[PDB]
């Protein structure tokens, strides 16, 4: 995020770090229940990477955190790569992650819920601060 | 869910 | 118009 | 990418006036917001853009896309969520 | 490719079309031997995608094509997603290719290979054609 | 995307000369090509750039990513095969 | 700078 | 390998 700001660790407990098999984090993802964690299309997750949990800072070895593995990668079969349309792909968890202060799910809209323009929301994540 | 236990602070 |  | 997790509040914009930047690269099943001072950049895709809707914390967006420079004056556009919900919830109920 | 042309059918034969379970075509890759596929590691590949080759047009039925289901998907962990560097992954096939007139793999160069600026090289995909 | 199978032949470039389009965007495990009045675009990503060698064509770019709009005057960038074929022969033996 |  | 059956006309 550009010109963002600094959380509170562990208020967006539903923020996951989809890292390689090295630790490079390289996109975030929301968990959506303790099994299910939902993501960019665009992504490319393989089952190879690893959804971390309840991370605040990257660069800590103190934190308890919690590194699961991916069973299934579910692509929207409407992801249109050349569009960059219908960008969701859900990931099933080989390992359930364990719910507490720091880890827990968002909540998902109705099909037919209505968010005006105007209204003000907030977005999370680790990447870049400036370009 | 949409519940956190800590609060954010905005 | 870059991925992100 | 910085260490630590990072966050900003932004407005949602219309599809209409989204297509005011990006024209008709503006698709159904995406949804703007930014173009406010702030800026998703490269890392932070495939992350939460919430609204709060009696509450609780409910998923609106996916970080997608947007300018190649993070430009702060660009909105920057999330997969909508409404629109992909259905797809959610059959997924979740035949796995 | 903009401005290219047509290709003598099966006149590149390594050539393979991604594409998923609904049969849109969304990236190329190359055969380099009978069990292997190179392709983009941004092409976000996943078991549930297809790899069509001997095919020359999309449109016909009666070509004689050869649809092959993939094993497992080998992203290069050294791939940069946000620099979109070490582009590169390799699928391997469940079901081997069967080598033909049409179907066949591409040469592999060596880590010491020059090719020089100037160079006259070739390109092949079902890409855009306009932009 | 057209039904039928499209190729182009295409000049490669110095990773240096490259630069003058791209900037720092051009890393060593990439190498360009065109910028002669064709190019890659949406559809051809991960498919080959192939240069004869000795009477056989060998496999020197992976279709990467270029220009937004596939402007034939800048150059296509390809992943670099030669920087890239160790890890292709250690995974295949190894597997 | 759009990926292919 | 990089010898087709079927002749690449450029």
């Amino acid at each position: 995020i550009v010109n963002g700001e600094e959380a509170v660790p562990g208020s967006w407990p539903w923020q996951v770090s989809l890292q390689d098999k090295t630790g490079f984090h390289f996109c975030g993802g929301s968990l959506i229940n303790e099994n299910w964690v939902v993501t960019a299309a665009h992504c490319g997750v393989t089952t190879s990477d690893v959804v971390v949990a309840g991370e605040f800072d990257q660069g800590s070895s103190s934190e308890k955190i919690q590194k699961l593995k991916i069973a299934k990668v579910f692509k929207n079969s409407k992801y249109n790569s050349l569009t960059i349309n219908n960008d969701i792909t859900l990931l099933k968890l080989s390992t359930a992650a364990s719910f507490s202060q720091t880890v827990s799910a968002v909540c998902l809209p109705s099909a037919s819920d209505d968010f005006a323009a105007g209204t003000t929301c907030v977005t999370t994540g680790w990447g870049l601060t400036r370009y | 869910c949409g519940v956190p236990a800590i609060q954010p602070v905005l | 118009p870059g991925a992100y | 990418t910085p260490d630590r997790l990072q966050q900003a509040s932004l407005p949602l914009l219309s599809n209409t006036n989204c297509k005011k930047y990006w024209g008709t690269k503006i698709k159904d099943a995406m949804i703007c917001a930014g173009a406010s001072g702030v800026s998703s950049c490269m890392g932070d895709s495939g992350g939460p853009l919430v609204c709060k809707k009696n509450g609780a914390w409910t998923l609106v967006g996916i970080v997608s896309w947007g300018s190649s420079t993070c430009s702060t004056s660009t909105p920057g556009v999330y997969a909508r969520v409404t629109a992909l919900v259905n797809w959610v919830q059959q997924t979740l109920a035949a796995n």
